[PDB]
């Protein structure tokens, strides 16, 4: 009950799946940059912190 | 002294730890990050003044006289 000319259609909807799959996995979150996440690198140098103005 | 293996953390294949999650948009919340909420106290110094001034007086005004 199943041509063999009806098989590239079921292709083609399962690669429509994937690629709105893979255009969202495709992204990926880089690295943080806010400060309030990274500010007790800077209070643990081996130096206090210069104010410099 | 001790093996490779306890030192890198792995007998023989290095796993993947989970990175630390920052919620985006506002602070980081831990147990060094407090000071942002909590600073030291500055809003009634002078008022601390003024009471511990009261209460040294009060508490010897009281003391003597239940003294004598
Ligand atoms: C002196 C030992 C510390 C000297 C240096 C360290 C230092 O002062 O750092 C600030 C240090 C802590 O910083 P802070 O946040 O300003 O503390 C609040 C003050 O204690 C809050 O009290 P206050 O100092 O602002 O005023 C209280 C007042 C009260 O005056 C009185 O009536 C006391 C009368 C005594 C007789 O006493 C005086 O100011 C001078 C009278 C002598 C005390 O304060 C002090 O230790 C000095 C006052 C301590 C007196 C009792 C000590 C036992
Ligand atoms: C009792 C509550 C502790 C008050 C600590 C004040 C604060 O915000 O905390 C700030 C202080 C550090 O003060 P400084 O940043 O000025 O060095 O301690 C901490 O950073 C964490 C204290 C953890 C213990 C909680 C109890
Ligand atoms: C020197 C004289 C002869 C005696 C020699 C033996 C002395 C042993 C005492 C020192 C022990 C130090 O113990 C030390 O513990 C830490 C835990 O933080 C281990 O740390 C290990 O595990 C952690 C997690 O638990 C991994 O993330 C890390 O990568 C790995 O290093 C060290 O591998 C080990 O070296
Ligand atoms: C005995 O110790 C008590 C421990 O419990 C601490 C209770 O903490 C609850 C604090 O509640 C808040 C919630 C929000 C805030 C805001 C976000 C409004 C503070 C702000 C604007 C300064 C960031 C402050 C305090």
């Amino acid at each position: 009950d199943v041509p063999i000319e009806k098989i590239p259609e079921h292709a083609n909807v399962l690669l429509k799946k994937i690629d709105a799959c893979l255009e969202i996995l495709s992204k990926d979150i880089g690295e943080v940059t806010d400060a309030e996440a990274h500010e007790m690198y800077f209070e643990t140098s081996k130096f206090q912190i210069l104010h410099i103005y | 002294p001790l093996p490779n293996a306890v030192v890198q953390g792995y007998t023989s294949v290095r796993g993947p730890k989970r990175p630390l999650d920052h919620f985006y948009g506002r602070t980081p919340l831990n147990i060094d990050t407090l000071w942002h909420w909590v600073k030291f106290p500055h809003r009634y110094d002078n008022l601390r003044f003024a009471v511990c001034f009261w209460a040294f007086l009060v508490s010897a005004h009281f003391a003597n006289k239940k003294q004598r």
